[PDB]
Formats: structure tokens, sequence, C-alpha cells
RNA sequence: GUAGAAACUGCGAACGGCUCAUUAAAACAGUUAUAGUCUACUUGACAUUUAUAAGGAUAACUACGGAAAAGCUGUAGCUAAUACUUGCAUUAUCCUUUUGGAUAAGUAUUUGUUAGAAGGAAUUAUAACAAAGAAGUAACACGUAAAGUGUGUAUCAAUCGAGUUUCUGACCUAUCAGCUUUUGAUGUUAGGGUAUUGGCCUAACAUGGCUAUGACGGGUAACGGGGAAUUAGAGUUCGAUUCCGGAGAGGGAGCCUGAGAAAUAGCUACCACAUCUAAGGAAGGCAGCAGGCGCGUAAAUUACCCAAUUCUAAAGAAGAGAGGUAGUGACAAGAAAUA
């Protein structure tokens, strides 16, 4: 009744409200992942195709995509399964839920729009929003400017001023780490090496 | 008031920049003498320019009157003091005060705030 | 469920401890490390029940804190460290050395040591092992693994482990001549020359010890330590000497002042 | 730089506390073995077949939601990590004989063929040859001498332990004399399984194994011991209960994570109870501390605190009904008014 409908693209969602059956109809005994012609949901809509990606039943039970059925069922949840949270580490849980098939039950639907149509529908897709946060990692500066290893990408991050700290640098005190390692590695085998000899020494 | 002090077993410990000795308190036909004098008669015992490097603590006044054992720590200073004792002692010796006194109250609140049940 | 204990109880700790029964509950159980639970003391009682400098275990982790104390001239900071038997536990604020010992009666106490002793411990072999390459390794009573010694060290023998180096300076042998000092048992901290040693196949091995006085007594061949030779001890024994004395000649002697 | 809610990650929650129902060679105690095994933290040794530093994907969060309710959670968008995943020199040996040439390159684990510091005894350590071969050897974070640490990692060793295991030891009962053996009982052989040995299990085979020195049963108002009362010496009776060992979490069974659990303030199911419900569905385990009902001859406060003892942690600083303090308390015990 609810349908929740997101375009990913501009990361900006709207919230349809609807009644009718007749409306929704083209939508019964679709699973999950089905792209629909969003056409008789109204005017509108028009044009455009939505990938139904879940929903909650009348009780509020979440959908699936596993269990292909039209009404709930219980079963056991594991640790890495995506309708569950788990409370302890390898802690598993038998819960109801609603399966993938949507049928006349659900209390709320969540689609996203795939294909352009012909209409334009206000806040969906007039304006967007991007990242809202920059990435962190020096790789993704680097890929993201394409300024290769030219020049430090610390001056070239985006503001909040503030600016977030980057990963995987090229600190000095990374590479004072690493010739750390290399001359304790040296001397390791130096003193083993002089060790051997005076065992050898003192064998006779 | 007349009386004299008496240290045992006093042995530096540079390790906590204290010096750990016990107390007798000899006081005959008087009752037992507040701790500050015999603040201020160590102090002057010590040549002590300062009387708050002084804590006390454990003072019995034995039976029948006219004794009193109990122990006591010199600090090389407040820092140290600040440092190296508890807050307890601290609040008794009057040089902080007290913190809340919610108590338990704490681990009630902390047991109702169930993680992800409260936003913040 | 049914994993490790965690918790000692405070009648349940060894008797060497010295704990009174209404002083808590609990003792503190030694963490895991180089000495046996039962072979060694944890260095919050050594410095607290033997030492006095710290009243309550608080105290003892403050002073831990500050990298002041060292066991074998390394920063240790664990409170329920094992120290074990023979070791130089060093204090810096007050640059005291301490060389852990047994007493006649058979507790555990710190004596003063010099600093030119306090870089020369004793470590007792217990295990030869050869690994790759035909390098033989000593696993000492320390919990310490030696590689590189002489061939001439055999599985009982005691060596002189440098604290710094970490290296055998010279080592000793088990003949019935040696010096030796009784570790756990019904003469623990006696101190003797060994007056002979007898095999028994398959069963432990016993062996007799002379005193200073003529006095012989047995033990286990498992709990004994060479601390020299028929010349003298490589370390400084406490005041004792090593010498259990009588129950009679013990009150005559201490009476006497 | 200082801090830092939340969240991911790490460690712990397998300790502790309570109770004594089960249990009669079982558990337990002393005494062994593990040459039949596993072992986190901690400790000591020490490693092998783009690099001026590699990759996606996710929490928190953002916005749209559902359900009466719950430690419920759906879809879309990002981002980190010591989360998850890839991946970069050298050393040793032989010859003239300091030096120059020449030769070789897998840690555990498994298989086959051999040689062989210690143990009491080895099919031991170790070594050689022929095959396989995990997992690793830092793409990580803070700073000590007037270079250190933290975190993580292969193997060995130590340590904290554990599982099995040898011998010996228990109350009443014969109105319990023969038990066990298809359905493993006793043993052999081969295998499977286990961390390891083992009828632990499977297949084949044999007919064994225990017993009046009490087997097999029955009873126990039976957890075992350290211990307690009474004791001249013997004895007799008690031991739920400070510590140790065992067992259990309403009764059974099953299982995940984990070094460690057949865990129960972890999960799954059944039986018996029992809570909320909008009737659709959710949620439970006081033999933890208080407290209530019931049962009874029979037993305390819904108190305070982490200051002491000690444990856990990312380990001064936080928690801890462990524990300590007080309250009730003619259970017991000691001193001691009423001259």
């Amino acid at each position: 009744m609810k349908l929740n409908i997101s375009n990913p693209l501009n990361n900006v969602q709207k919230s349809i409200e609807i009644d009718d059956e007749k409306k929704l109809l083209p939508f019964m005994e679709k699973r999950i992942g089905n792209a629909v012609p969003g056409d008789s949901i109204g005017e509108e809509f028009t044009g455009y195709v939505f990938r139904i990606t879940g929903g909650n039943d009348k009780q509020g039970f979440p959908m699936i995509q596993g269990v292909l059925t039209n009404n709930r069922v219980r079963l056991l949840f594991k640790k890495g399964m995506k309708c569950y949270r788990p409370r302890k580490k390898g802690e598993r849980k038998r819960k109801s839920v609603r399966g993938c098939i949507v049928g006349q039950d659900l209390s709320a639907l969540n689609l996203t729009l795939v294909k352009k149509g012909v209409n334009e529908i206000p806040g969906l897709t007039d304006k967007a929003v991007g990242k809202k946060l920059g990435p962190k990692r020096a790789s993704k500066i680097r890929k993201l400017f394409n300024l290769d290893k030219s020049d430090d990408v610390r001056k070239y991050v985006i503001g909040r001023f503030i600016k977030p700290k980057i990963q995987r640098l090229v600190t000095e005190k990374r590479l004072l780490r690493k010739r750390n390692l290399l001359q304790a590695k040296e001397k390791r085998r130096l003193e083993k090496k002089q060790q051997l000899k005076e065992y050898k020494q003192l064998l006779n | 008031d007349q009386f004299t002090i008496r240290v045992k077993k006093y042995m530096s410990n540079p390790l906590l920049r204290r010096k750990q000795f016990a107390l007798e308190i000899l006081h005959p036909n008087k009752g037992s003498v507040a701790k500050k004098e015999v603040k201020e008669r160590l102090a002057k015992m010590y040549k002590l320019n300062n009387v708050n490097t002084i804590v006390l603590f454990g003072f019995k006044t034995l039976f029948g009157g006219g004794r009193t054992k109990g122990f006591g720590l010199i600090y090389k200073n407040v820092d140290a003091v600040k440092k190296f004792e508890k807050k307890y002692r601290l609040v008794r010796e009057g040089l902080i005060d007290k913190e809340t006194k919610a108590g338990r109250r704490a681990s009630k609140e902390l047991k109702n705030r169930r993680k992800k049940v409260r936003g913040t | 469920g049914k994993g490790i204990k965690k918790h000692l109880k405070r009648v349940n700790a060894p008797s060497h401890w010295m704990l009174n029964k209404m002083g808590g509950q609990y003792a503190p159980k030694t963490s895991s490390g180089p000495h046996k639970l039962l072979e060694s003391i944890p260095l919050v009682i050594l410095l607290r029940n033997r030492l006095k400098y710290a009243l309550t275990f608080d105290e003892v982790k403050m002073i831990l804190i500050q990298k002041i104390v060292k066991v074998d001239n390394k920063v240790r900071t664990d409170c329920t460290f094992p120290v074990g038997l023979m070791d130089v536990i060093h204090i810096t604020k007050s640059n005291e050395y301490f060389r852990l010992l047994y007493d006649i009666k058979g507790r555990f106490v710190p004596h003063r040591i010099t600093n030119e002793e306090s870089k020369y411990k004793l470590c007792k072999v217990k295990k030869i092992l050869l690994r790759k390459g035909r390098l033989s390794i000593a696993v000492t009573h320390d919990g310490r693994s030696i590689p590189y010694i002489h061939p001439d060290v055999k599985v009982n023998d005691t060596v002189r482990l440098d604290l710094e180096t970490g290296k055998v300076l010279e080592h000793l042998k088990f003949q019935v001549g040696s010096l030796v000092m009784v570790t756990a048992g019904h003469s623990v901290g006696r101190v003797g020359v060994i007056s002979s040693i007898d095999k028994n196949m398959g069963t432990y091995d016993i062996i007799h010890v002379k005193d200073s006085r003529n006095k012989v007594f047995a033990t286990r061949l498992s709990n004994v330590f060479v601390i020299g030779d028929n010349t003298k001890p490589y370390i400084s024994l406490p005041r004792e000497k090593g010498i259990k004395l009588d129950i009679i000649e013990e009150r005559r002697n201490r009476l006497k002042a």
C-alpha cells in the first residue's frame, strides 16, 4: 500500500500511497527482482519500469528472496542471512517470514525504478543527492581524480576546513617501518651466522 | 595539650614517593588528640613546610585510653598525593570534593539502555 | 561450560604464599608464565606481603605501571606475573636488586643482591631437545629455551645464564660432590653436597644430600637444583645459608638474645 | 592536536555464584600412565615453494516504510578498518686450500623406502630419498636511549588446564543365585570415527566374560572426600552446607560459535507449566542476589558499596547481588552487670 519507490541513480525515493487493488494487480505473483511495468499505479508513472525488491506483510513480517511461497513460514536464520540480526556469535534463531511471492497481504512494498519513462516526478528524478560522504582510501581518491602517483592527494580531499584522514598513505613513518623490518631481519641473520660459527668453534 | 609521638616500622617508599610508618600517640590521662595536632607535630618532626602532604588513617584509641595506634603516610608533594592515593581518602582529607553519588542507579540505567534502543 | 578455572580461593592458595585466612575470599591466581603456580609467587604478593611497598592490589598496579620493576633485566607490568625460584628482580627507583630464594623453612624470600651478582642468574636445565639441523636446545626450570648449548651439558645440569646476552657462561654437573639446593621436598630450602644418588629403573630416582653438619637427608631427583661445585656456591644464600636447624636448637638459639 | 555518542572490529561472557535431584566400583580419595591426546591468554626460543604499499563491501548514518507488541526489521546511497581478500630478495653446501669458482633450496601434517643425543623400553629426536602439503614469514597502529612498544602470525618448548587411564579403597539386603551374550556380551582381524587409545562404532570370526572372596538385582529419608560429634583404648554415628572433585539448571534430546560448552541470565524441538495479544502472532525458565506463593516443626533485607579480596576488558580510571558492609538473627561460641 505504501509503495516506497527508489531511484538509486539519483539516490532519492518517493512514498506513493495507494489503496485500489486493480492499480497494483499487475504486481501480483511477481517474485523479488522481477521487472514490472509500473503503468497502472497512475498516469505519471506511465513509461517507467519498476524492479520489485522487497516488502512487508500485513503483520509487518518482512519479505525474503529464497522461500517462494505466498504466505508466512518459519525457518532458522544463520549469521549471514539477510533478514536477521544475531545477538551473539554463532547464534541461530527461528523467526516467521513472508514469502517472496506478492499477493493481497503486503502492508508495504519496496520498489526501484530501472527504466526512465516519458513524464517527470517532482523530487523523484528532479534533484539528486550524491555520495553524501567521500571515499577514505587513497586508492579511491586517486581513482576518482586520476592524478596517479604525481603528488600527495591529501590536498585534493573534499571538504566537510575539516577533512577526513586518508588510509594507505605513503608516510615516511611507513617507509621507516619497512626499512626497520629489513634491518632487523638483516641483523638477525648476522647474529645467527656468528652464533653458528661460535657453536662450530666450540664443538671441538 | 601535651602528648608524644612514637613512629614504628618507618620505611622509605620511593616507588610511591612516600614513607610508610605506624603511629602511636601517647596522651596519658588525656582524651584522644585530633589529627591536626599530630599533623603539625610530625610536620616539625620531619621539617615539612606543608601539612596537606599528610594522610592519616586507622586511628584506634585502645582500651583504657592514654594511647592510640594508627598509620600515616607523608608524600613528596600534593601532586604525588593526587597521583598515588584514592579519591575517598582525598575527600576525607578535604583537598577534593566528592563526586556524584548516583551509585547503582548507574547500573540500572545502563541495563535499561539496551544497545540500539536509544538512538543517542 | 567447563573451561579453565580463573579464580583462586584464599584458603586454596599455596602455603608458602602465606596469606591470612580472613584477608578476603580470594587469592591472586598467577598468570601463566615461566614458572608453575605452586613453584612460584606472583609479584603482587612479592611486593605487597613481602616487601610491603604496596598495601593494596591497586597500589601494586600503580607501582607496576611505571616501568620500574624488572624481572631478569626486562620490564614486567603484569600484576600476577610468576617470578619463580631464583631470578633477579630489580627495582630502579630505589635501585635495589633481589634474587629470589627459598629459606630453610620453605617460603620464598627476596635476597639482597649487589650489581655484579644481579646480572648472573642460574638455570637448571630440564630437557635437551634437538631440532632441525641437529641443533640442540635446552629447556630450563625458568621456562626458558637456550639454543646452541655445549655438548657436554647434560639433562640435569645447571648453567650460568647471563641476563643481558641470554647466553650460557659455564655449566655445573651433578656429581656426588656438587652443591645442591632442594626446591620442593620435605627438606625444601636445604643446601648440601649430594652424598650419593641411586637410579631406580622406571621410577623416581633418589639422591641423599650431605649437610654442612654431616646431616644426611634424601629427596627425589625431580626437585633438586645444582648451585655450585664442592668448592663453593655460585650464588649468595640467605642468612641461614640453607642449613635447616632442628626444632630443638632452633628454639634454644632463638631464646638467647 | 585533544577528546568523542553510535557503530564495525577485538577480548570476555565456558570464570564466578547456587543446589545436591541423579549417582553403589559409578563419582570420589590416595597412587600411576598419557611411549594414546587437546590446550586460548601469558612466557622463551624463532620462519619455508603497484611495493614511495593492492581490491570490493558493510555497519553506524541519510531518507521512504511495515507491525498492537518484541534485543523485529524491509528497500535505495555512500564510506572505513588489526573486519574480508590478494600480493615484492636470500640462504646453505663442495674444490684449489683470508679468497675465487661450482652445487642445492615447503613449517606443521600424510604416505612409501632407509639411517638412527635421550629414555626403562622407540616405529624417539634427528637425518637421507620419492610423493603430496595446510597455514604463515607484518600492504597494521603508538613512540624509548641525554634503537622501543602494541597488535597479529608458522613451529617447538614452558605455563594455566583438560580428556582418558593403572592399582587399591564404600552402607543395608540372598524372602536377589546365577548373570551377560539376536539388540556388543568377552576377545581377534580389518576398517570407520575421535584430539588421542578403546566394541566407541561397523564387517567377518571365535565363545567367551563376571560370580557365595556375593556376580546380577533390590533399598538408601546416599553426591564423594578434606572433615564433625562422642571418644581411656577400641569403636559408633554424622558429613546438603567455607575447600577440592562430580553433577544439574522445570524434564529429555539436539546444535552453533568458540582454544575451551553438548553452555542454558546461547539457540532448536517435544512434554509439563506459564506471560502479552488488536486473536494475526510474540515472548519464558530465581537449584544467582533480594523478594513472593506453596510446603511445612523448620530458616533473614525486594538495604548500601565496589573501599578491601579478586576476576574480565581495548587492563590505574569501567564493571562485578562475585565479594565486602550494615539490617533481621537467644543457630552455635567467648568475656561479663544485677554491687
